[PDB]
């Protein structure tokens, strides 16, 4: 039960009752054994911003996946060109402080994510629900039933939360340590 | 208007339900009139007046430097 | 209490500042708050907002809502009354006994004293 | 079953200020909402205007860069130093003037249209000539001066920034 | 018609003889290349 | 609604209509409405002799 | 230093052209501002200004030397002091 | 719609038969600003606030504009000892002269500080200027048509607000520029000291740098970093750097949960804010002006002697206006609450505090005035050795000689400032403090008195400005806490005068001293200032007359337009002593006549000819005099300091 977006947002804005649930019966709890309803601050007490927090969270995850996959992969091979060599680059996380500025690449990235965030920012301000939340209506490879589509955003989530953590320790790996793909001593 | 807002005010009621695809155009509410009609003000009259003048008395005083035909 | 203040979802308004609204409220204020009060906004948002009524709002309302509504603690937390009760009975005390404060670097700074103010004989006499 | 929704956005819903309007039918990519703030006459005014500029200073940019000249010893300057040779010459005011006095009749037009005096439309100005009769005809040639002026905006904008980086002709 | 015509040819003739800084009828002098930029100062004159 | 046959793009300007040259009807400024046409055609006319 | 003869010859740096070319002027304004107040009886009218009708009072305030000698003779330019508010507090 | 609501006010004006004068217009005029109590007053003020700084933004953009075009800034740069002029003069009328002005705000010093080299940047720095102030412009629009009303920013969400500003605001943007300091603006100082050339410096925040180039963080660099001229902006980063670490620890370790304007209505909750926020500028105006050459922090700022004195003299002179407008804004909050129990203490008070206040200023403008004038007379009856000065009775300021504490790992500021003072200073510090204490007693009199008096006993019934209460009672005029804010300002006007006389004399006595040559070295009492600025004569001769030649030998020389504003400055403070003498009624007659003579032509305005009112006559008394005296004294100070520095 997807609900088509056209008439899903009819229920947008910033919802002021509470579920009864947990964050607004949002997928994602979902443990392994049983649910983690993790929450220990209380930030889903906030129920009005459960949604916010929601897209907020895939946000990051998917930024997270995107940014370990791309410190993962240079490391074995770049992009054909002589800036981004290996050896005009010997590490990734050089990367960044080895292009920016004018020599085009990385500020074209920024410009490019800031317009297609600014495009899309009336989706998180206004137009974003409980069951919305991320959904950009790129779902295409989204299973039909419901329990799948469950399994799918769990997954999401799951790799999304993972791969946050492991940028963390990965770009704290590769500071501390200046190594490739393998970021250990 | 239950929510105190000031008048001439292009906001819309803030007591609204669910997210509304609407259209509130944020900008004045101008009138041509009511262009025409300010800037016939007696201050706006006069001054534009007195820049008039004073405009024209500095290119006499350009273009005929000093009292050089008197 | 009034049938408006019954039942407000906590995205309105936390309970402990709606209690805290009441307190720091004269009780004849209410049913009629002044346009420049916070017990008048929230009322507005009391009704159309809630049970039966709107169960949703836009973000730009909601943070309209949030900028126009108090935040319970530090703004209506429980010492702000009694801090309010204190300077009341203040009030109504230095007619009467003055608490006495000094200017020390151009600032009153408090002593611990409290005066006799009043004069003994004539009250209104000047001197 | 509601909220029509952005054909080129599909995450946000159109703007109602685009109803009734060339591009909203097929496109309708409105995802920060001016046209929820700003007067959409206002908006196609100034973009049809846009993309009729950057259409004639396309091919401007092509015809200079390619040796299309007039002929004037002045005139033998490259594009790049083009607007500043001629601002020195003196034609770039005298651009500037004509220009300030069709823009003097476009206001008029705008301060025209929006209290109602004409039914003009916003791109309107009453130049129909190669303009088809049948009403999906028009809608067609309307869609086609959009596109083309929208891809002429970006491609000027794409012509003059590599000019100014790379100085070249135009192939680049 | 022709009073409106007049003034704009009048117009014209003033200002052609303005900028040739000679006679109305022997038009664009030998070697013109343009006419002689504008001279006294303006608000772009001095680098605005 | 009734534009000028000169200038399509703005509205017909009254004043114009019994006059010499009103057929054309060109007044996009409209110094028609704020002054007197007799003064305005006197002018035209002694500006153009 | 250039003096200034003030005598009433026309010469070089005399003033009667000077004052000739200032009285014309400012007859035009006085007469121009005047019109404007007998046309536009009304404080509204004074605060707002009637531009067309203010311009049309300022260009034709031109003919103000004659067209004021001509009211001035036939009663129209001064007003009959039993007509205007004067002081007459000490009940004269 | 809201075009026609732009001119509203005129057209309620032409409304009413009532409101078809003149004296309609001055109070249209007057009015303007003050906001009316109501649901949208907040609003009003935030959204006047915000087009404030719009208009500030459109200054600087155009400040920037002329150092871009206008300026010899890159002149200036090669050779800081050249006259920094920022404002060209076109040729019109015969004002060639003063084609180049030397500008004396010190924006040189402020872009070299602030790292900027080229003239491109002058005009990025003006571009983004315009975008800031049409931002705020929209901003501004957006909040007074269509935003949240703002009535809880006061009372309700000052907590919000003070933190804000305490964090964000004020701490956020000190460490902001402490990083832009030490990335752009030591680099660059750097790099123009050592004459090496500078880059890009966006290419200074490459990490490949002098940020890695030598780990080092002391004063040792490439070749010799010895310069004395950079030191002030590591000092200055130093500073900004722990002040945003004090403020942002120290914001969350406050308690801030203390509002005193819980028992103030939103309009008087809003003056009371903005006297105490007047203060507040006003006494760090002050501090400014006196920490410019307190302490050196702008590069090659004490040199360019001009700009040190236009400095200090334009901050005391805001500094000034600023807390006189406090004390009027508390006036005015005071007078227009309905219950402002709050100040209880001092209105009960209100003889004691005002009597005593009386007797201070009396005995410091009897002792002090009285030390002049006794030297005065002792210098005139050739009595040098009985007067007040060091070869005679001599009033060292002690209290001043002795800042000796244990050291603790300190310095420099650890004593009286390397400079010792003598009895001129004692005698000018003590006519400072009286007329300071002078202007005080006219403020607090006004607020005191602001509500109720011994003699009108319903001044609050009356608001904060009224002409008078009538003639009775003996006369009643300027009684209004307005008039007390109009007696104040002159006032004010004095003691910053007398304070920026003190300084001019003092600044220029220290320059000819320095110029002793090398060799001199006793400058036994020379100190123009101190062996001269003793008497009312002294000051008279040695000081006004004496640097008066430069203002007034100015014509034909680029000082000419100094000499002419010196004129012009003398001419509206004669006019103000016109306003300030006379009185509404006899201009009131003297205008029935010439409306007569109107009448008589038939010309009969309608917007009635009214004299200005009786504080609006005061009101242009008031400004013409402060426009006068400061007028003249801007053009004596900078033709003065320009001929001769
Ligand atoms: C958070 C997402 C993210 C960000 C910010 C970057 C940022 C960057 N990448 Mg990168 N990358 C990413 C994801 C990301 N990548 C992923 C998911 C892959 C796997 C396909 C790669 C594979 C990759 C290679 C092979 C190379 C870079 C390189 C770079 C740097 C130069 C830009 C460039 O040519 O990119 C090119 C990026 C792509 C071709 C794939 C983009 C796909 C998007 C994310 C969808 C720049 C710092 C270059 C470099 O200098 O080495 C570090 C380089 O040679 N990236
Ligand atoms: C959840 C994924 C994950 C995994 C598998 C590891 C695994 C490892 N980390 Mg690690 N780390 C993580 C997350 C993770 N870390 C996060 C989120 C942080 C904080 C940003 C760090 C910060 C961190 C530091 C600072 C160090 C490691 C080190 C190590 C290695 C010992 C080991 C391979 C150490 C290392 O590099 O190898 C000795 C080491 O010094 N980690
Ligand atoms: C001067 C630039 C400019 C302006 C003012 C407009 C204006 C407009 N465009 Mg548009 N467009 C432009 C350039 C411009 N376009 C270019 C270069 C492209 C090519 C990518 C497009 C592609 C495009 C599409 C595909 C669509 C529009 C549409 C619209 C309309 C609704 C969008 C809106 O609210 O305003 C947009 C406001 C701006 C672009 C201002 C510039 C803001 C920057 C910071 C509006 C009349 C929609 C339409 O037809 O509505 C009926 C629509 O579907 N535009
Ligand atoms: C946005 C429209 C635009 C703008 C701003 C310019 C601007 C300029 N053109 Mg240009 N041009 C344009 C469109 C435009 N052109 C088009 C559409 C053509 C094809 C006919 C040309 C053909 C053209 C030639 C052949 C020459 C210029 C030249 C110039 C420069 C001097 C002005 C001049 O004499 O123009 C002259 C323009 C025309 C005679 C045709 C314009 C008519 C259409 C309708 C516009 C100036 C940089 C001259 C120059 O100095 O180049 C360095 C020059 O020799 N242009
Ligand atoms: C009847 C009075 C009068 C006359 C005959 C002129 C005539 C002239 N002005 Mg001028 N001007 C006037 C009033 C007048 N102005 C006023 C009232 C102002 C504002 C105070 C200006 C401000 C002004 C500037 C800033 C400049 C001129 C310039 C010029 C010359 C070029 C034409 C131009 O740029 O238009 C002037 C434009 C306007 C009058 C429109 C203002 C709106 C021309 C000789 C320019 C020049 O010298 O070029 C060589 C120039 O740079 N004028
Ligand atoms: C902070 C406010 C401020 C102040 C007091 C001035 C003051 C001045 N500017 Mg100026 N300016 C400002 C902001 C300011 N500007 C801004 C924000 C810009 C950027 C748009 C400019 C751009 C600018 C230019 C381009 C020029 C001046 C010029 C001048 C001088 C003569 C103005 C003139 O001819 O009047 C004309 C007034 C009108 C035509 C009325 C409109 C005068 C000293 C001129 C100058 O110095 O000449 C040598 C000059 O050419 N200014
Ligand atoms: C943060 C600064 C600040 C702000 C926001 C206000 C705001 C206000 N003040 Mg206030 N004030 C201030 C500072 C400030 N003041 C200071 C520093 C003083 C002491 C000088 C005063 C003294 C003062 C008095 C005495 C009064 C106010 C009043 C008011 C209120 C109405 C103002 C009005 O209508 O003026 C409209 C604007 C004007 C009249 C500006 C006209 C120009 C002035 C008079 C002279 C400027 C000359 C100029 C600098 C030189 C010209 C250039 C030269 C080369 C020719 C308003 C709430 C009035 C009130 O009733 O409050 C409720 C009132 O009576 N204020
Ligand atoms: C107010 C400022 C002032 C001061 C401090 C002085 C000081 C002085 N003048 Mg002088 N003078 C002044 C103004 C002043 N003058 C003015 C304005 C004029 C012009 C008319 C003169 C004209 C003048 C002449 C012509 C002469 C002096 C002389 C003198 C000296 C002797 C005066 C004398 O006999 O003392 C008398 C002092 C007293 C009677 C005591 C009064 C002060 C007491 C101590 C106050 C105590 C208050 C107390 C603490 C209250 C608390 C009490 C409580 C605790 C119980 C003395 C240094 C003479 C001289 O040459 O000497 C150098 C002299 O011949 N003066
Ligand atoms: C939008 C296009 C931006 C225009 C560039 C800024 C305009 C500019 O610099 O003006 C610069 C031009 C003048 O430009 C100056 O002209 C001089 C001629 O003596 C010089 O020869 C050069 O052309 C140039 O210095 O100013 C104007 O023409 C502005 C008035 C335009 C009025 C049009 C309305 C007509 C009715
Ligand atoms: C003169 C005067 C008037 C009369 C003032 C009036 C009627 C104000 C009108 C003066 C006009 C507006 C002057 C306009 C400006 C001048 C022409 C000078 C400025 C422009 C020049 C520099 C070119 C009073 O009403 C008054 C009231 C109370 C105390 C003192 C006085 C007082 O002294
Ligand atoms: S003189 Fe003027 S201010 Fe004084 S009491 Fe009389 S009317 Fe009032």
């Amino acid at each position: 039960a997807r609900r088509e977006l056209a008439v899903a947002y009819e229920d947008a804005g910033i919802d002021l009752m509470d579920n009864g649930k947990f964050a607004q019966g949002l997928v994602g709890a979902e443990a392994a054994f049983g649910r983690y309803e993790f929450d220990p601050i209380g930030f889903s007490k906030y129920t009005e911003l459960v949604p916010w927090f929601r897209e907020a969270e895939l946000k990051h995850g998917r930024i997270a996946m995107l940014a370990w996959l791309g410190l993962v992969v240079p490391d074995f091979v770049r992009i054909p060109g002589e800036a981004y060599s290996f050896e005009a680059v010997p590490r990734v996380i050089d990367a960044h402080d080895a292009l920016n500025a004018d020599a085009g690449p990385n500020f074209q990235i920024i410009l490019f994510i800031s317009i297609v965030e600014l495009c899309c920012a009336k989706k998180v301000f206004e137009w974003n629900s409980v069951e919305t939340a991320g959904d950009y209506n790129l779902t295409r490879l989204f299973p039909e039933d419901d329990e799948a589509q469950k399994q799918m955003r769990i997954a999401e989530l799951k790799n999304g939360r993972l791969a946050m953590i492991a940028f963390g320790g990965a770009v704290t790996q590769a500071v501390i340590t200046g190594k490739p793909f393998p970021w250990t001593f | 208007r239950k929510i105190p807002a000031g008048p001439y005010s292009v906001s819309v009621e803030p007591l609204r339900d669910g997210a509304t695809n609407e259209v509130s155009i944020v900008t004045p509410p101008i009138s041509s009139e009511g262009v025409q009609e300010y800037l016939s003000l007696a201050p706006v009259f006069f001054m534009a007046l007195a820049i008039f003048t004073s405009g024209f008395a500095i290119e006499v005083l350009r273009f005929f430097p000093d009292t050089r035909y008197w | 209490v009034l049938p408006y203040m019954e039942n407000i979802p906590r995205a309105i308004v936390e309970k402990e500042a709606l209690e805290g609204v009441l307190a720091m409220t004269p009780r004849e204020q209410w049913e009629d708050p002044p346009e420049d009060s916070v017990l008048y906004t929230l009322k507005v948002y009391a009704e159309t907002y809630g049970e039966g009524k709107a169960t949703k709002m836009p973000w730009w309302d909601w943070l309209y809502m949030r900028f126009e509504l108090p935040d319970a603690n530090e703004v209506s937390a429980e010492k702000i009354k009694l801090m309010e009760d204190d300077a009341k009975i203040q009030r109504r005390m230095m007619e009467g006994k003055i608490p006495l404060y000094v200017p020390i670097l151009g600032v009153p700074i408090y002593t611990g004293m409290t005066l006799d103010w009043k004069p003994e004989a004539e009250l209104f006499a000047g001197d | 079953g509601g909220y029509k929704m952005s054909k080129a956005v599909p995450f946000l819903p159109m703007s109602p200020a685009l109803e009734g309007y060339v591009g909203a039918e097929e496109e309708g990519f409105d995802p920060m909402g001016f046209s929820l703030a700003l007067d959409i006459r206002w908006l196609r005014e100034a973009e049809l205007k846009h993309g009729r500029i950057c259409m004639l200073a396309t091919v401007g940019w092509i015809a200079t860069d390619l040796g299309m000249r007039l002929p004037g010893p002045a005139y033998q300057v490259s594009t790049l130093e083009a607007h500043d040779a001629m601002v020195k010459f003196g034609p770039m005011a005298q651009i500037l003037i004509w220009l300030g006095i069709i823009e003097v009749f476009s206001f008029l037009a705008i301060t025209n249209m929006m209290e109602g005096t004409t039914d003009r439309q916003p791109g309107d100005y009453g130049l129909r000539r190669l303009y088809p009769k049948d009403e999906e005809g028009q809608y067609e040639m309307q869609l086609k001066e959009l596109r083309n002026g929208r891809l002429a905006m970006l491609a000027f904008s794409g012509i003059v920034t590599t000019a100014v980086l790379t100085g070249r002709t135009w192939p680049f | 018609k022709n009073g409106r015509l007049a003034m704009l040819a009048f117009s014209g003739m003033v200002h052609h003889n303005i900028v040739v800084k000679g006679a109305l009828f022997p038009l664009v002098p030998d070697g013109w290349t343009g006419p002689e930029p504008w001279a006294v100062g303006s608000i772009m004159n001095n680098m605005g | 609604k009734e534009t000028s046959a000169s200038v399509p793009f703005l509205p017909k300007p009254k004043n114009l209509a019994g006059w010499v040259g009103g057929e054309t009807e060109f007044d996009p400024i409209g110094f028609s409405n704020w002054f007197d046409m007799k003064w305005l055609r006197e002018a035209e006319l002694k500006h153009g002799r | 230093l250039p003096r200034v003869i003030a005598t009433g010859e026309v010469t070089r740096g005399g003033i009667v052209t000077p004052a000739l070319m200032f009285l014309y002027t400012t007859g035009w304004i006085g007469y121009a501002g005047r019109s404007y107040l007998l046309r536009t009886k009304d404080a509204a009218k004074e605060i707002k200004i009637d531009v067309p009708l203010a311009l049309t009072c300022m260009t034709s305030a031109f003919a103000w030397p004659v067209y004021s000698w001509q009211d001035i003779t036939n009663g129209r330019f001064v007003a009959k002091d039993t007509e205007i508010r004067v002081q007459r507090m000490h009940m004269a | 719609d809201f075009s026609k609501a732009a001119f509203g006010s005129a057209t309620g004006l032409v409304a009413k038969a009532a409101s078809q004068t003149t004296t309609a217009i001055w109070n249209l005029h007057a009015d303007a600003h003050d906001f009316s109590n109501s649901s949208y007053l907040s609003k009003q003020v935030f959204a006047a606030n915000l087009a404030h700084i719009g208009v500030v933004f459109i200054w600087l953009s155009g400040m920037h504009f002329h150092g871009a075009y206008f300026s010899n800034y890159l002149d200036w740069l090669q050779d800081p000892s050249i006259a920094p002029t920022a404002q060209q003069v076109s040729n019109i009328a015969n004002q060639s002269v003063l084609n180049p002005i030397r500008v004396t705000s010190g924006f040189f010093n402020l872009w070299l500080a602030e790292g900027i080299t080229s003239t491109y940047q002058l005009k990025v720095i003006a571009a983004f200027g315009l975008i800031a102030s049409a931002l705020c412009f929209l901003g501004s629009y957006f909040h007074m048509h269509s935003s949240t009303s703002f009535t809880r920013v006061l009372n309700t969400k000052l907590t919000s607000l003070s933190t804000h500003h305490l964090v964000g605001l004020l701490g956020l943007g000190s460490l902001a520029w402490a990083g832009h300091l030490i990335h752009i603006s030591l680099p660059v100082n750097i790099l123009l000291n050592a004459g090496v050339a500078v880059p890009s410096p966006h290419s200074l925040l490459s990490s490949k740098a002098v940020a890695t180039i030598v780990e080092q963080l002391s004063f040792s660099a490439l070749t010799s970093s010895d310069g004395y001229v950079w030191q002030p902006l590591v000092y200055s980063a130093m500073h900004h750097f722990a002040l945003a670490l004090v403020l942002i620890v120290g914001s969350i370790f406050l308690s801030t949960a203390s509002n005193p304007l819980m028992s103030f209505t939103v309009g008087s909750s809003w003056h009371l804010v903005l006297g105490v926020q007047l203060f507040v500028t006003g006494t760090a105006s002050v501090l400014y002006a006196q920490m410019s050459n307190a302490y050196p922090v702008y590069p090659y700022l004490l040199t360019d002697h001009p700009t040190v004195v236009s400095l200090f003299v334009h901050h005391m002179w805001i500094g000034g206006f600023f807390l006189v407008g406090a004390f009027a804004h508390l006036s005015i909050g005071l007078v227009r609450d309905t219950l402002p129990q709050s100040f209880s203490v001092v209105l009960t008070q209100r003889d004691i505090i005002l009597g005593h206040l009386t007797w201070v200023v009396a005995f410091l403008g009897v002792h002090s005035f009285g030390l002049y004038v006794h030297n005065d007379t002792m210098q005139a009856l050739g009595r040098p050795d009985d007067m007040f000065s060091d070869n005679a009775i001599s009033l060292l300021p002690v209290f001043a000689r002795w800042s000796t504490l244990t050291l603790n790992s300190t310095g420099s500021a650890v004593s009286v400032l390397g400079v010792e003072l003598s009895t001129a200073d004692f005698m000018v510090t003590h006519i400072h403090a009286f007329t300071i204490h002078t202007t005080v007693l006219i403020l607090v009199k006004g607020f005191l008195y602001a509500r109720s008096s011994r003699l009108v006993n319903d001044k609050y019934k009356l608001d904060f400005r009224y002409p008078c209460d009538g003639p009775g009672r003996g006369g009643t005029c300027q009684i209004s806490p307005w008039d007390h804010v109009f007696l104040g300002l002159f006032w004010m006007y004095n003691s910053i005068s007398v304070v920026i006389f003190h300084f001019f004399w003092e600044y220029q006595s220290n320059l000819a001293s320095i110029k002793a040559s090398a060799g001199g070295s006793i400058r036994a009492l020379a100190s123009d200032f101190e062996l001269n600025s003793i008497n009312t004569n002294g000051w008279l001769r040695n000081f006004l007359w004496s640097g008066a030649a430069q203002v007034i030998q100015s014509y034909g020389s680029p000082l000419a337009a100094y000499g002419l504003t010196f004129l012009a400055s003398h001419f509206v403070w004669a006019l103000s002593l016109m306003f300030l003498f006379s009185g509404r009624g006899y201009w009131q007659e003297l205008i029935e006549s010439v409306l007569w003579a109107h009448h008589k032509l038939y010309v009969v305005p309608h917007i009635q000819p009214r004299a200005l009112s009786i504080t609006s006559g005061r009101a242009v008394g008031l400004t013409h005099y402060l426009l006068g005296g400061i007028g003249t004294t801007w053009s004596f100070f900078l033709a003065r300091i320009v001929a001769t520095a």
